[PDB]
């Protein structure tokens, strides 16, 4: 959208997307980064034990239709001054994405309910705690399970 | 004001729809609805009140969203929406009542108040829920400029105006001759009266006539068209028109001879009705125009005909009144009637917290001073003053 | 008559309901009959009034389907959705007047306009919805 | 109604900004919005006239886009698109004498005509182009509800009403008293007259008033006020009430003692002057209240006290007048007045095609019987058809 | 006269436009016109004046072109465009003040300065832009023969003729009759008197006439038309018709009975308006014929009947007027009016610099000269005299 | 300032030329326009109000930028850019009536409110944006110290000065002598009145002179001169120059024989007028002199010669008047006219928040006194306020 890019100061409470939306006017855009600034887990005892649970929109995968949204406007959208092969590559490779719609909303809805039936047999509390060490992932792994 | 009604038609449905034991199902649109509220709403900080005896409250706004994971709806998930319904009730009724009590001369159908000035961004546009209320639907096809209707029933479309009229009238009153006239309400009560009996008039018959003009055009009201208009029936005694002296009214009463009620708009006849009584419609009108006549009975017993002599001394007036109530009525501008509670709660709003006069209202909010002046600025604030104490009075009971 | 209160019905949610900015979930259950009835109602052609000085209307529904793709309603869904609501709602308004003119001595129950005979088919049955009223 | 503008406007643009020469640069832009025109308006049949002796023509549109090649416009190119620019150009003159021509009672806001009935679709919506003259303005600001003011210079908001009043009167007509009155376009010229000079009046003071009650709300007006109304201070000969016989007036003219004029905006005192002459500010009002009063001269030299007997014989009578001439004014409703023609056009294209009277408008489209009964309905049509007169008037000088 | 309207109007946008700490986007378009007029008139030697005290200058343009490579135009920028621009400003200038001052009988139409004439090449064609303003649209539609209409709010299309005539006449002046008229600026005020009160005409009626033949055709004309012309009624006396004696008029004033205003194009009724007063409407006209007349009053008071006796003396004189003001007319000419102050910078130039009286304009520019005798050469070095004014009022304030 | 009209032309041209379905080349230079406009914003907070009934309101800005890409736009583009544009429009609104309200005796001209001192600095300079309106094209040139002028049509440049000077005079008030005139608005009509009609003056003609000084230079005045002021010209009786007593005024009308009119700049004679009457015109005046003279008639019909006889007993009084019009004017100064609405403006904002009475202006705005006594920190006041006027008439209707 022609903007300058964002130098982020560490110190704040704000993640980019949560600025960024702040700072960009689109409605299809925005949607998306208004559901990643507040998708988080839901906490609720069922039958005693706490669960963290996502939203109706990533239960039923309804959301990648808005990100589907999001992505091919950034296809359509001209940028003012990258050099064009680099930009025809990032705009067909947004449509690498874009054009998995349903194979992405059906993976998007399996993955939730994999994750619904097997939280079903915890018995013991969800706690959501920032461990120390972390399980690292590599977004080359999301990119195959994407395509 | 859209997103307003929106937060009260969600936290109406939240103390409605959720409730203890009841199945997901049921809810599982209205949570979706109730996060996006949250989600739209924390980080923000508003302030209420500042005008009169309205406390200054700030309102600050961090929860958390609530559990889509129960299949039957618990208690501590009804506890935990209960506070944050709660919180978000106390809010918008003080925002209602924060948008209530102000006005503008400039433009009225703009938000008066901070903190719904600061709800009509795009920011907290994604609020936004149906808008199946009689009121913010009229609000919402007036913001685009098509027809609108409220349906009243008995509206108070008349100024309160109990006068009269001598047509023939001398210092010693006692041979007058004139109309009067009650008009409150829906209720036009019309009295002419001659004391004569026209004996003196062309062909026996005195022929009297009441225009009524109306401040908004109503449409499609079914009207009770009765004779013999009841308070004007009983001897009294009435003050001059200077307010000097009083003079004394002792009627005995005809039947009102070649009634003639016709619905005026613009000029325009469109509907009349020659000597039919009982129900009436009137599909478009702006002004009223009564037509009844008194006719001398040419035949009459001797308890009548020593009633009306020839000579001077009559002690026994003739009087003939017609009595005209609009039962319901499709008007396109906001009005009172006795069906809702919307101008009560207004003026209770704005008598409970001592609100100084401003330059729109009439002050004390008097009804009958704002239907007599019934301008298109102060039509504009009593639409919307009108609005936020509807979506008021779906939350607050 | 079951229809005609089932076309007005959506058309009053869908003025409610399909409104700027909302949640794709508050709609998701009124787009699908607002399709079903756009999807039964094209191809077909109707003939409103013709008694007294109320003046014959041709009807004709050719209208492509609502989206299902978005998140939160943008105003592009919403000027569609109010051009397709204004047609139907003017459609719907004549066929009323059409109906509450004309009357019969013989059957008066049943439909007596054109329209509301037509309406009266199986083919239509589908576009019916709540009778809440 | 925002295409016909967008039209014309491009229309007159490409008459203006396509010359011989010019440099491309400057046309860069207008020439894809006059592409873009052509491309939505090719495959299209319009149908405009037929009522009263507007001809009937039909518009068929195929033509070929403008060059996007030059980098100085050369003749070939001028030349075309003068070509493509006169035909346009008298289609949207006949679509606007089509719809000016056209009026209805129900809702007048929307078009009439079936050439601009059928520009209403969003097919032709990519037509649009900048709105940026006063009437197109307002148009789209009223199309959704929000505040508008049209700046007139001398507007025609008085109808023509010359009368007077007899606060005191005989059929001798020797001993009378009571105010005259000029209402004319945006004058007021008023004159209180006694032909006693308060002989007998208390204090030797007679009171005055003229109440003006106004049918749209004006909205920061610049108001001359001048002392002495020149029209009632020679003699003239004056019908009665009845029209039955005539009566002498002979003034002699004192100034107007305690001039108090007062704004009011629904019986509301918005600005007050008190012997204040010159020019005068009245920021928001819809009546004028002049209240003046004749003080008879407790002084007076010998050439004076001639004039003002004691006795009956008054051959000179005492009179005393107000001017007041509003110079300019904002009006939320559209009017006439001594800068604009739009009301010229209107009358221009009804009566050059012979058309007959319709439900609105006055007969012969009297702008005294127009804004003595200016009613919403009449206002929407009135709005539109100066909407779409401004728009020809653009285009046909 | 195309390219120097085009000079112009890119030094009043290259003042508005390149401003301190503008975006370049804004200017972007602006500074190639403005470069391509620096590339065309290099190289270029003008010669303005030569004629009353118009000093001679040279002119000779070497200027470099403007940078194109900011995003936000500094302040270097702004001095040299500022300087720039002065230099081309005063350029401008004096070529309109060397092109105001001279005419031609022959052919006034085309250039008679020097420096325009050297203008009207084809190698200053690449100058020009758009021709937006009223007067370079109207010369642009004229040079091809096409319908013009310059709007005038009230044109000083009446020449001041201030005269009466008697149609009954004798040396004592005390039985008079005829009418008296006032054409001044846009304002006719008629009034016909009769000594005698038509007490020997037929049916005490008598009619008068006054015809007003114009110069050029007016067209769609709102008229404020209203009875009762104010200076033909107070007495005062006047000279005669050879000069010799003085007669005196003491009106007492009628109302115009039976009032035709008739609006003739060709000796054809276009508008008629028979008893209306107040604003009118005069579509397309070039003659006004007012046709009212004197009816003696049937039945008059004791202070009326003194007046008008049957005898000879006539203390009392009857008078009855009318007034018709122009408020604004679309007229194919040029013309002078209230509004423009073109007229006021054309004097203004032939005025300051001691311009000797040419073959065409009248001696210091006496408009009722002009206007009187209004010849096609004489209109068309009007209009481009006046086309220069409005080119040199839109640079020099 | 100039960032103050760059905020609002932007705001009028995003309201005009982003619309719905309109191309991105026509609003493709003004996109990026608001978009620096938002950029250079963003992080600032201001504060409107605090003087009078002004409400302090705290203004901060968090916008997102408009870079989607569209080749036409759509309508969410058109709803968030309104959205932005009514937040902007409300902010400047508060501005401009911040601004409008306060004033300096010490430097009038520098930019009072706290709001316009916090846009004066270089990091808002960005904002800045074409000045092609009147009052900022002079406000930038006067800021340079360069020639300006405001094109007036009527101005105000005369104080209600309505008095009389008695040349000839006695405590009888029979045989007087000298002149009235009335200074109102654009209009002088004086009258020069003789009782004896010059029977005793040398060579029967009485020499009257009327010598208005102005306050600010006029430049290129068209000025209607026409004679007999019709003010003057009907009888009245007018208090003495005292007030004790009053005195009878029966005029009589003859012709001014002998006027001359002369324009005066610095006792400079720069234009003259010998018996010339209808439209005149004066180049550069900043006085204004009127020599008639009253001639007795030397030849008189015997309805004249009983008028003036030689004796004392006067009825009948020569009188001898002038009206001067000026039409349109040019002045460097700003002031007040029949045209714009810009004085309303100020008088509306001042009178509507309940403003006290500061050390410049005069109080309740009155032109009389403020252009009575028009000093130049008076006239600095006066151009800032009446600039910051336009700008909000720009914005607001
Ligand atoms: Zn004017």
């Amino acid at each position: 959208f022609g903007m300058q890019r964002m130098h982020y100061r560490n110190g704040d409470p704000q993640t980019p997307f949560q600025i960024a939306e702040q700072q960009i006017q689109n409605f299809q855009v925005a949607n998306w980064l208004h559901f990643v600034n507040y998708n988080q887990f839901r906490q609720v005892v069922i039958d005693g034990v706490l669960n963290q649970v996502l939203n109706d929109n990533i239960r039923n995968g309804h959301v990648v239709n808005q990100l589907m949204e999001a992505l091919m406007q950034l296809s359509r959208q001209q940028f003012p001054t990258m050099p064009v092969d680099y930009k025809r590559s990032i705009q067909r490779g947004i449509l690498l994405l874009s054009n998995r719609l349903g194979q992405l909303v059906d993976l998007t809805r399996l993955l939730s309910y994999n994750y619904e039936t097997l939280m079903a047999c915890i018995t013991m509390n969800m706690q959501h705690v920032q461990t120390l060490t972390t399980e690292k992932l590599q977004l080359t792994s999301v990119t195959s399970l994407c395509m | 004001m859209d997103v307003l009604y929106s937060l009260s038609k969600t936290l109406k449905d939240a103390r409605d729809k959720i409730v203890e034991g009841t199945l997901y199902s049921n809810v599982s649109d209205l949570i979706q609805q109730f996060n996006q509220m949250i989600i739209t709403m924390n980080g923000n900080e508003f302030q209420t009140g500042g005008i009169g005896n309205l406390p200054i409250r700030n309102w600050n706004f961090n929860f958390g969203l609530l559990g889509t994971t129960l299949l039957n709806l618990d208690a501590n998930y009804v506890e935990t929406a209960r506070n944050t319904i709660d919180y978000f009730v106390d809010f918008v009724d003080n925002v209602c009542m924060d948008e209530m009590v102000r006005e503008s001369q400039r433009n009225g159908i703009a938000p008066q108040s901070d903190s719904l000035r600061k709800l009509s961004a795009i920011k907290f546009k994604r609020i936004n829920f149906d808008n199946s209320s009689e009121y913010i639907e009229n609000w919402n096809l007036q913001n685009r400029r098509q027809r609108t209707g409220f349906t009243f029933h008995k509206p108070n479309i008349f100024p309160y105006s109990a006068s009269f009229t001598l047509n023939r009238s001398q210092p010693a009153h006692d041979n007058l001759m004139g109309t009067m006239w009650l008009n409150a309400g829906s209720e036009i009560q019309v009295a002419g009266f001659d004391y004569s009996c026209a004996i003196n008039a062309p062909a026996n018959i005195q022929q009297f006539e009441h225009i009524v003009p109306l401040r908004r055009v109503l449409t499609t009201a079914t009207i009770t068209l009765l004779p013999d208009a009841e308070r004007f029936s009983f001897p009294r005694v009435i003050n001059s028109a200077d307010g000097a002296t009083t003079w004394f009214f002792n009627p005995v009463i005809l039947r009102p001879n070649n009634v003639e009620v016709e619905f005026l708009l613009n000029g325009q006849i469109i509907n009349t009705y020659q000597a039919r009584f009982g129900t009436i419609v009137a599909r478009n009108f702006d002004t009223i125009r009564l037509s009844f006549q008194l006719m001398r009975p040419p035949n009459m017993t001797p308890a009548v005909a020593v009633l009306f002599p020839n000579a001077q001394p009559f002690e026994h007036h003739a009087t003939v009144g017609l009595t005209l109530r609009i039962e319901s009525a499709v008007c396109e501008s906001v009005l009172a009637d006795a069906s809702e509670t919307l101008l009560a709660n207004v003026t209770s709003v704005r008598q409970e917290y001592a609100i100084p006069v401003g330059p729109v209202f009439p002050p004390g909010m008097n009804w009958t001073d704002l239907i007599t002046n019934y301008s298109p600025s102060r039509e504009d604030n009593l639409q919307r003053v009108f609005t936020v104490a509807s979506i008021r009075s779906m939350l607050i009971k």
